[PDB]
């Protein structure tokens, strides 16, 4: 009986720090995956931008090598 | 959140901005010079949205006027609110844009770009939070067309986590009878569906006709056009610019307006051009709408609806549930709770109880429509290519903008089809 | 000690707090400026009342409670308002961007810069204590902060506190007050994110609280200060338990062990009455079986749902005020035989009853009448499931076309966390249906 007064107490602590555990991880792999889809968001938006001006360099080329 | 920055690009940006900035500087209690000369807190609480607190209690514009053209900057500073605009925040070049889209976005307009933008970034610097900007422009002309569509692209740049809202005039041949406006429309929709939040669709031939038929001109003047687009613009920010019980800023407005990124094309609405069930009756009626669509044509994916004046809240909220139950195939069921409702105190000058209307409704492919028509008979037998041709553009371009539009209209048809089971 | 950490999380959440802490002042005869007359105790003190209010040397009695909203508009108020004086200005935690009624800003990218100085606020509060209970959440379902940057909150003192108890008071939106299209989906994505972290949580639908102030107190379009004012009511009645002296006095751990029969089914619907106008309640005494009578008429309920077309899990009746063991025993009796209470075969049909004399007070000019006795059930009905129901159809009806999941995507949320939160609610309303049916 003694030994499964401490079996109990220490399935206790286990289950207790099992759940601060992985609640901590789970929220860890939530705050760098959303991160790292956020910056992929506005990583695309710039790049598009930056596609934009290479269009309008072009453009400003054809006026000039058409004369 | 709190300060947006205005830009003004072209001569009726800077013609409509002028007059938005005399509207709301009057309902703010402010003078030409800028001082506070009115009686209620409400006036201030939220005036640094708009405006910026210069030394001796001066309070200035966050306003950038630019222009292709010269004269247009005598004609705004030699105006009734000319004198409170910021000195160095004024932006002309030279030649102007002559009504070419190419100049405007690609040529000329690229050179005085960089010096515009040293002033948004020196206005943008000095906000305590900046949320958001606005431009007024036309889709019609060449520099507010083409250099203020170029603007929205750099400055999404920089900011590219903020609001961008356009007040975008567009075309039509019963107010102006340029030949190669549909080309000019066409081509900043391509970049309007790509690079703003929230566009207000402040249609032209909504405006003749409002001025024709409701208000009695038998031929009116730009002026006569101005007076609705101040009071649209007016009723729009009301809840921006004083407290109320809601917020209100640009990004919950949008967050609740889009349903889809492409789909912020907004169709403005006024009453009267009183009592409530009136009102509201009026402002869902197809004659009020500043854009030239029947709502009946379409669904409203979702609307806001801004009352402005002393009036009984419980006879709005039972008169606009009733609008909703007896209109109840003009709003999609799969979008619940899809109209709200502010009501602000303070009226406009002039009228006791106005009603401003915001609607994002399929019904506007009929106005995408009509610039997709007038579009397609010049370019599908090349007429006019020269002038834009000649500064450098691919024939790709058109196509594609012909496309991007079209691409818009089938949307909002799926959208307008689409059902609940 | 058994102190109790307030925490109230954007504008419902501090609206709500404010009407709160102004109610708990008077019912404690704390001034404004902190000082108790009737504390005798300077700068400390082991009294009931001490479990939310921490004392100072100098006297003052603080709140044992922290307020966060990403955009200042609305704890401004309190910090230049009529207990300013009552807050320590570390208590009040401001932002300058708020959530947008997304829950993607205000769990992730708005929320992630003031996390850390929140924990550490609230840190400070539990340094204090000698023997801490647990925390009060106090938020929207709706909002951008009140779903996203609560779900955060709720995830970090789990890790911070371990299992140590966190009870929410949420606010389930409703069409008559201020709603934004969004809703469902901050609700939806809150509420399977918490679900975890929480161990108990009162819903409190506005519709219900709109429907009351109309009906009962006359006013014909209530605002935030008529709801809140009526909800104060109902979150100090189930926190009397904690503040007060009583022979009779049942705490509010107690009846958690009543109301919580599995750890997911852990949302009571609160009922209250009376809820009542001065003018009325002129030369109009209500006993103690009419306002128990009055918590089975389901137009007193926080939340809408029908509890006569479900099933009893646990009834709890925690009366204040002028009542004794006696005549609650009538009462009961009474609504036994002629009311339609089914009870699911597997718990016992008894009503748990606590009662406090230190009777119910009103605020100042405010539109409750003051009243001898007063009556706040709890019950653990199956019905409650129906909050759920309605709301998951409005998610369904949006998340079908897509209808805003951009704003989400744009910032950093997938797909898959709304398939995941709606599956957890489909799981939700299937669990209140099974613990519903009989055994074998
Ligand atoms: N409603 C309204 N429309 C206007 C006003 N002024 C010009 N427009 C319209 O604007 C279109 C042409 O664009 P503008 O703004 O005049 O030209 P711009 O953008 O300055 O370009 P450039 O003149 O080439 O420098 C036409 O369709 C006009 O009907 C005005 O005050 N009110
Ligand atoms: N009962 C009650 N409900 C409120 C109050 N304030 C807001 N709400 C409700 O809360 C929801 C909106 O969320 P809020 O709490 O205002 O927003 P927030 O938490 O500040 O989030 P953001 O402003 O988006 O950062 C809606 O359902 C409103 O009806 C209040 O004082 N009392
Ligand atoms: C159909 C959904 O439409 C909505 C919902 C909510 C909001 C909104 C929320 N807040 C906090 N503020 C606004 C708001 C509302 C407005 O009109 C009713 C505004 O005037 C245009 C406004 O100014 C930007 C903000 C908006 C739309
Ligand atoms: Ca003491
Ligand atoms: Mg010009
Ligand atoms: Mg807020």
């Amino acid at each position: 009986k003694r030994e499964h007064e401490r079996e109990v107490i220490q399935k206790a602590i286990e289950e207790n720090n099992n759940f601060i555990k992985m609640a901590k991880e789970k929220l860890a792999q939530k705050m760098e995956s959303n991160k790292e889809n956020r910056e992929a968001h506005l990583a695309a938006m710039l790049e598009r931008l930056q596609e934009k001006d290479k269009h309008a360099e072009e453009v400003r080329k054809n006026k000039e090598l058409k004369e | 959140m709190r300060e947006i920055v205005h830009i003004q690009a072209g001569q009726c940006g800077n013609q409509i901005g002028a007059k938005f900035w005399e509207v709301i500087s009057d309902e703010h209690g402010i003078d030409p010079t800028g001082s506070y000369h009115g009686d209620s807190d409400l006036q201030l609480e939220r005036i640094n949205v708009y405006y910026n607190e210069a030394t001796g209690n001066k309070y200035v514009p966050r306003a950038i006027l630019v222009d292709l053209e010269p004269g247009t900057m005598d004609s705004v500073r030699s105006g009734p609110f000319g004198q409170i605009f910021r000195p160095d925040n004024f932006v002309f070049g030279q030649s102007g844009a002559g009504n070419n889209w190419a100049k405007g976005h690609y040529t000329e307009g690229a050179e005085l770009v960089d010096s515009v933008l040293d002033v948004v970034r020196k206005e943008s610097e000095s906000c305590d939070c900046l949320q958001g900007f606005q431009l007024t422009h036309s889709l019609g002309g060449g520099t507010g067309s083409g250099m203020g569509t170029l603007l929205i692209s750099k400055i999404r740049e920089e900011y590219p986590d903020r609001i961008m809202n356009t007040f975008s005039v567009v075309p039509s041949p019963k107010v102006s009878d340029t030949v190669v406006e549909p080309y000019n429309a066409t081509l900043s929709v391509h970049q309007l569906v790509e690079n703003t939040d929230e566009t207000y669709c402040i249609d032209n031939e909504a405006l003749y006709d409002i001025c024709f038929r409701t208000l009695k001109l038998t031929t009116p003047t730009y002026g006569d056009l101005n007076h609705l687009v101040s009071a649209t613009m007016s009723g729009v920010t009301t809840c921006l610019r004083f407290p109320g019980q809601l917020n209100a800023d640009l990004r919950k407005l949008a967050v609740n307006m889009v349903p889809f990124p492409r789909l912020h094309f907004f169709m403005p609405g006024f009453a009267p051009l009183l009592t409530v069930p009136e009102l509201t009756q009026q402002m869902f009626d197809a004659k009020n709408m500043m854009a030239a669509c029947d709502p009946r044509h379409g669904r409203y994916l979702t609307v806001a609806a801004v009352f402005r004046g002393r009036m009984s809240m419980k006879e709005v909220d039972e008169q606009m549930l009733n609008v909703q139950n007896k209109n109840s195939s003009y709003f999609v069921e799969w979008i619940p709770n899809n109209v709200k409702t502010a009501v602000c105190d303070i009226p406009p000058r002039g009228l006791k109880m106005s009603a401003t209307f915001i609607g994002n409704s399929t019904a506007i492919q009929e106005l995408f429509k009509r610039i997709s028509e007038q579009f397609t008979a010049m370019f599908r037998r090349k007429a006019f290519l020269h002038w834009y041709t000649g500064e450098g553009m691919d024939e790709m371009e058109f196509t594609e903008a012909e496309s991007n539009m079209n691409d818009l209209v089938s949307e909002y048809q799926q959208y307008q089809d689409a059902t609940a089971d | 000690m058994r102190e109790c950490i307030s925490i109230h999380v954007g504008q419902a959440g501090v609206q709500i707090g404010n009407a709160c802490w102004e109610l708990y002042c008077l019912e404690h005869g704390i001034q404004p400026d902190g000082q108790m007359p009737s504390d005798k105790t300077i700068g400390g003190g082991d009294d009931s009342f001490n479990t939310f209010f921490s004392e100072t040397g100098a006297g003052k009695h603080v709140p044992r409670a922290v307020f966060v909203d990403l955009e200042p508009t609305v704890i401004d108020e309190v910090r230049t308002g009529t207990y300013r004086q009552l807050f320590h200005p570390e208590q009040l935690i401001t932002g300058k961007e708020d959530a947008a009624n997304n829950y993607a800003r205000g769990h992730y990218t708005i929320g992630k810069e003031i996390i850390d100085l929140v924990l550490d606020r609230i840190r400070k509060l539990a340094d204090q204590c000698t023997g801490l209970q647990g925390f009060l959440v106090f938020h929207s379902f709706g909002g951008g902060t009140g779903s996203g940057f609560t779900s955060l909150l709720m995830e970090r003192l789990s890790v911070d506190y371990g299992k140590k108890s966190k009870l929410e008071f949420s606010i389930y939106p409703a069409p008559q007050v201020s709603t934004a299209v969004v809703e469902p989906y901050n609700s939806i994505l809150t509420t399977h994110t918490t679900l975890e972290h929480s161990d108990c949580a009162f819903m409190v639908d506005n519709e219900a609280i709109y429907d009351i102030c109309r009906r009962n107190l006359d006013i014909e379009r209530p605002t935030y200060t008529n709801l809140n004012r009526l909800i104060s009511q109902i979150v100090s009645s189930i926190t009397a338990s904690l503040r007060f002296d009583g022979a009779l006095n049942v705490d509010l751990t107690e009846f958690q062990t009543n109301l919580v029969p599995y750890p997911r089914i852990h949302f009571p619907l609160a009922t209250y009455a009376p809820v009542i106008s001065a003018e009325k309640a002129y030369h109009e005494q209500l006993s103690v079986a009419e306002i128990t009578n009055a918590c089975f008429e389901p137009a007193n309920q926080m939340v809408k749902c029908d509890p006569r077309h479900g099933k009893y899990m646990a009834c709890c009746l925690l009366y204040r005020g002028d009542v004794v063991p006696k005549d609650v025993n009538a009462a009961i009796a009474t609504i036994k035989t002629k009311r339609s209470i089914q009870f699911v075969d597997w718990c016992p049909t008894g009503f748990k009853v606590g009662i406090n004399y230190q009777p119910p007070t009103v605020v100042p000019g405010g539109d409750l009448a003051k009243v001898q006795r007063a009556v706040c059930m709890l019950s653990n009905t199956t019905a409650i499931a129906e909050a759920w129901a309605r709301l998951d159809h409005k998610f369904d009806l949006m998340y079908a076309k897509r209808a805003f999941v951009h704003w989400y995507v744009g910032e950093g949320m997938e797909e898959g966390e709304f398939s995941e939160a709606r599956e957890d609610m489909a799981a939700l309303e299937k669990d209140y249906e099974e613990v519903g049916v009989d055994s074998v």
